């Protein structure tokens, strides 16, 4: 079975040694497994970038073109705002971004 | 006559300005630009815009 | 840290913390309190310790 290639778009003066390990394909670290203090700390960390990455904590976001609330890469494949909802097949980042 | 008008936009333009504009300050590295001190990074979203 | 001679011009002060504030992720507080301990501005979860 072909699997298909979802392709998100960066800038080209990209650090490559993120790639060289187990990486987030958003560019910035995120998820559900930091929390401690409230509830309202998931949206923080996922799209807050007044303050730093939680993994790589000397920056905010690798790109920021697939990083933020209403960037190119969160506009086009969150599951939110469903703008790939006709198409009937697996887009293997949707797990990434929503 | 082009000599007014550049006249008047000089005088203008000595305090029309009251701090750094944001579109200038392109010395910035990667690294720098990247950093959430950054103010013009949450208005870069789109590659195209 | 507080005590020591402080520079004669207050906006010196406060542009070299401003600049310095840029780059670091422990800083203080935007407000600065008078009379207070300036702690750091906590953050959200935590990677790696």
């Amino acid at each position: 079975q072909a699997s298909v290639c979802e392709f998100v778009a960066m800038p080209v003066s990209t650090d490559l040694q993120y790639f060289r390990t187990a990486c987030n394909p958003r560019g910035r670290a995120s998820g559900m497994l930091y929390m401690g203090d409230r509830d309202a700390d998931i949206e923080a960390i996922m799209f807050d970038h007044t303050q730093s990455d939680v993994a790589y904590t000397d920056r905010a976001t690798l790109n920021p073109w697939a990083s933020q609330k209403h960037s190119y890469g969160d506009r086009l494949y969150n599951g939110t705002y469903n703008l790939t909802g006709a198409s009937p097949i697996y887009s293997p980042c949707f797990k990434f971004f929503t | 006559t082009l000599d007014v008008q550049m006249g008047r936009f000089m005088e203008t333009w000595a305090d029309m300005m009251p701090h750094h504009p944001h579109w200038v300050n392109e010395h910035l590295t990667i690294l720098q630009f990247i950093a959430p001190s950054n103010p013009r990074l949450r208005f870069e979203l789109n590659p195209a815009f | 840290s507080r005590g020591g001679v402080p520079m004669l011009h207050d906006n010196v002060t406060e542009s070299l913390r401003r600049i310095t504030a840029s780059g670091g992720r422990l800083n203080p507080t935007e407000p600065l309190p008078i009379f207070g301990g300036l702690r750091p501005a906590t953050s959200a979860g935590i990677a790696r310790g």
